[PDB]
């Protein structure tokens, strides 16, 4: 489910083709006001734990804007997850998963880390099934549990002079419906 | 014990607005009864309900 | 992106309340700005409902205020909120100024000037408010201070003829003082915004004296709930005062109708003008007393122009800190002396404390500054 | 001299021995102090901002480092005073040439 | 007094900020708080207290002298 959500939000770099026409609303706004150099919004997990993560690089005179629109997209998925964005995220999950599982090293990497952790390898029919299982209702369930008013871990590095205090992340982390 | 209270009342904002209104009316009724009772208890005797009963 | 950063009002709100980079060091002695603001608009509110139920005429003034005491629902608590809120207001204003003189924020110049103007305006405003409710003490103290305005050479007596409407305190004079008490707190609020405007220009001050540009924090929501905490402590002091001893700061001698033939012996203004009455009655002169009063507030103007230290606060200057607490005790001393009637030992220590006050300021402060300057191997 | 012991008791009774600030840290800023702070090497400058930041945090929490970490009077390694006096002299010389 | 971003320059400083939900609401609220506030109490009476006793004695001395100047009839 978080793979679907972070397929919707995902990543941007300053060296792409076509900025004002990106489907990702965070990407369109960050091109519009010229906020980020790059970001990645993703998952990394260890055994029943891990970091549901996001990482943006930008200039210090634009930090709180990027943080604002990032939390805005997170809470938009928390409350008003409609269908077309879920459809687009499931297409992107298909594409990233299939084109990832390619070659020799990604294949054998998948199988090795699968059978150290699971006890088994996931077949692609399981991936197509667990793509077909998850819709916007599952999205708003998972986003209401995992994001909505949970305590963050913020790693700040560099020119952090504008980067707000932790309590601003807490108070703007949920919505009071604004 | 308290997780029930957080899940029912302290997730959404409309749930929180309704629970502070509900607590407002509950606290209203309860605190007015308590204020009346305790205040007549420290002023037993020389209050005009008592002498009104004795009139 | 956000309405807070681009909306033309909300940019002013953003630079006012949300994102003021404050120092992360101030204790509760910096609450009093917002406390004086909430006191000020609470004063405006109480006085507004008062003036809804008040008729300004010497036939009907004390009867009208009596009507507020009787028939207006919770009118007695609205009248007492206005009176004791004024008293709380002047307590907190002295707290604000005592901060600004202790912790070295008086290096800020133009903000200090606009503050001094606010001091004059609040004095005159609450003074004419005290003239309004038509008491014995009101009539006679305002008569005295009308003659105090007559004290100045060559301009003053015709000026008092001009403010009289006649020869004495008359109905026209009561309505004059009503309109000026009725209109001056809005000028107070505008110059309060100007005060805050210069301070947002420069930047705030810490308890220590070192400018804290490395360690700023957002103003919201730390100081919002800190000043709400300060407000709750303030309001319970105000309400315990109005609900348990209203006649504490209230006066026995106030409540008779204004008899122009009595002149009671134990005469006094309110507690906040006791030094304004003692330093008045200290030097045996009309002109000398009124000039001593205006020169005392002009000494309060001078207080930045003689900062010759090289630290900022009095916190790291211990001798001057003891001198400052001597000044605290001396102001409270002359307050108690101004409350006390004119008798021989009180004459003695009133004269002594007034000249001690001016000697502490004009001579002792830069000398203590140069000793503290010399002693740290400078 | 007896006044040296007065200075000893004074630097005791001041308080910034207890905070952990040297003498070139508690200086009220005019523009001369601004120029003097910029005319510093990088190591002194970062030590200055770090000692000020510890002073602000310890004054916020109102808890004081013990006797074991205080600046003793015989380790007053003041650094900014000659830079500051040279900027004083050059400001004075500019003052004087604007006089006459 | 401006925005965050051009206030001043500080390098090489790492700050570890703890979430408020990790710590108790009042840790050592008495057990350190009361001895350290008595410590700061010790640190202030020999600066601020001598004007207190000066006003105290001048007040009661003036009241006694006042009633004595009354009673010399
Ligand atoms: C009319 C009553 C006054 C109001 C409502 C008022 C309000 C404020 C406010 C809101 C602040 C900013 C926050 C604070 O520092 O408390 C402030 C700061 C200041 N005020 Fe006033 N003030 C008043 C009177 C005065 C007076 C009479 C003075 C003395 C001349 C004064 C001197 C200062 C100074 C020096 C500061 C800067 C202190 C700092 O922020 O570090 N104020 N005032
Ligand atoms: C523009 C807003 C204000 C209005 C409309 C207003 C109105 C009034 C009125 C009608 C009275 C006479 C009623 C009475 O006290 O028995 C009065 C008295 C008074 N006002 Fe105000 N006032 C205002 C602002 C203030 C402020 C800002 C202060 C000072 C903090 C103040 C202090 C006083 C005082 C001390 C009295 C005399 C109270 C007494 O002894 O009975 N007023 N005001």
């Amino acid at each position: 489910a978080l793979q679907v959500a972070n397929a919707i939000i995902g990543h941007y770099d300053c060296t792409y083709g076509g900025g004002m026409h990106l489907s990702s609303p965070l990407a369109s706004v960050a091109v519009t006001n010229k906020l980020c150099q790059s970001f990645q919004t993703f998952n990394i997990c260890y055994a029943d734990t891990g970091l549901l993560g996001a990482h943006f690089v930008c200039d210090h005179m634009s930090i709180d804007d990027m943080m604002f629109v990032l939390q805005g997209q997170w809470m938009r998925l928390c409350t008003s997850a409609t269908e077309s964005e879920v459809v687009r995220g499931k297409n992107l999950l298909r594409n990233a998963l299939v084109s990832h599982l390619d070659g020799t090293t990604p294949v054998c990497e998948d199988i090795g880390r699968s059978l150290l952790t699971y006890g088994r390898r996931i077949p692609l029919a399981e991936w197509e099934s667990r793509i077909a299982e998850v819709d916007a209702r599952v999205v708003r369930e998972v986003c209401s549990k995992y994001f909505y008013d949970q305590c963050p871990a913020v790693a700040g590095f560099g020119p952090i002079e504008q980067l707000p205090d932790y309590n601003r992340i807490r108070s703007g982390m949920f919505w009071l419906r604004f | 014990l308290t997780a029930r209270l957080y899940s029912l009342l302290f997730r959404r904002t409309s749930t929180f607005a309704l629970t502070i209104v509900v607590g407002a009316l509950f606290f209203e009724r309860a605190f007015d009864q308590g204020a009346d009772a305790i205040y007549e208890h420290i002023n037993e005797g020389k209050l005009w309900k008592h002498i009104k009963h004795k009139y | 992106i956000n309405i807070r950063k681009t909306h033309p009002l909300m940019k002013i709100v953003n630079n006012a309340f949300i994102d003021l980079p404050a120092p992360s060091n101030i204790s509760s002695w910096w609450n009093f700005g917002s406390l004086l603001g909430i006191c000020l608009i609470l004063q405006i509110l109480t006085g507004l409902f008062l003036a809804m139920h008040y008729t300004p005429d010497t036939t009907t003034a004390f009867s009208s205020v009596t009507h507020i005491c009787r028939d207006v629902n919770y009118g007695w608590i609205i009248r007492y909120m206005h009176a004791n809120g004024a008293s709380m207001f002047f307590i907190c204003l002295f707290m604000h100024v005592g901060r600004g003189l202790y912790y070295g924020s008086y290096t800020f110049l133009e903000t200090w000037n606009i503050g001094v103007i606010l001091l004059f305006a609040t004095m005159a405003t609450a003074f004419m408010g005290y003239v309004l409710p038509w008491g014995q003490m009101s009539f006679w103290g305002a008569t005295v201070i009308t003659n105090l305005l007559s004290a100045i050479p060559y301009i003053g007596t015709n000026l008092v003829e001009w403010i009289w409407g006649g020869f004495s305190v008359d109905k026209a004079t009561l309505t004059r003082f009503f309109a000026f008490h009725f209109i001056f707190p809005f000028i107070i609020a505008a110059l309060a915004m100007v005060h805050l405007l210069f301070l947002h220009e420069t930047g705030s001050n810490n308890p220590t004296g070192i400018p804290s540009d490395t360690d700023k924090i957002p103003f919201h929501p730390y100081y919002t709930i800190k000043d709400i905490l300060g407000a709750i402590l303030l309001i319970l002091i105000l309400m315990l005062l109005v609900l348990f001893t209203p006649d504490l700061l209230g006066d026995p001698d106030n409540y008779t109708p204004a008899n122009p033939l009595n002149t009671p012996p134990h005469i006094k203004p309110e507690w906040y003008f006791l030094f304004a009455y003692a330093i008045l009655r200290s030097i045996p002169n009309k002109l000398g007393g009124v000039l001593a009063l205006v020169l005392s507030i002009l000494v309060l103007v001078i207080m930045p122009l003689l900062h010759t230290s090289k630290q900022r606060s009095m916190m790291f200057r211990p001798i001057s800190q003891c001198m400052f607490w001597i000044l605290v005790a001396d102001l409270l001393t002359l307050t108690w002396i101004g409350g006390q009637p004119v008798e021989h030992p009180y004459i003695i220590i009133g004269q002594l404390a007034s000249i001690m006050y001016f000697l502490i300021i004009l001579v002792m402060m830069p000398v203590a500054s140069i000793i503290e300057n010399n002693l740290l191997k400078w | 001299k007896w006044l040296e012991g007065i200075r000893k008791w004074y630097y005791n009774a001041a308080g910034f021995n207890k905070l952990g600030l040297m003498r070139d840290d508690t200086i009220h800023e005019n523009d001369d102090v601004k120029e003097a702070i910029r005319r510093l090497p990088e190591n002194l400058y970062n030590d200055r901002v770090f000692r000020i930041k510890r002073a602000l945090d310890l004054s916020m929490r109102q808890q004081i480092l013990p006797k074991e970490q205080w600046t003793k009077y015989e380790e007053d390694k003041f650094y900014l005073e000659p830079y500051l006096k040279e900027v004083i002299r050059e400001r004075k010389e500019r003052e004087e040439w604007t006089k006459k | 007094g401006r925005q965050f971003g051009h206030l001043t320059r500080v390098r090489h400083v790492i700050t570890y900020s703890l979430s408020p939900f990790e710590q108790r609401a009042f840790p050592h609220y008495f057990s350190k708080g009361i001895p350290n506030v008595l410590r700061r109490t010790r640190a202030c009476i020999l600066r601020v207290a001598p004007p207190f006793v000066v006003f105290y004695l001048v007040y009661t001395w003036g009241t006694q002298e006042f009633e004595k100047s009354k009673r010399k009839n």
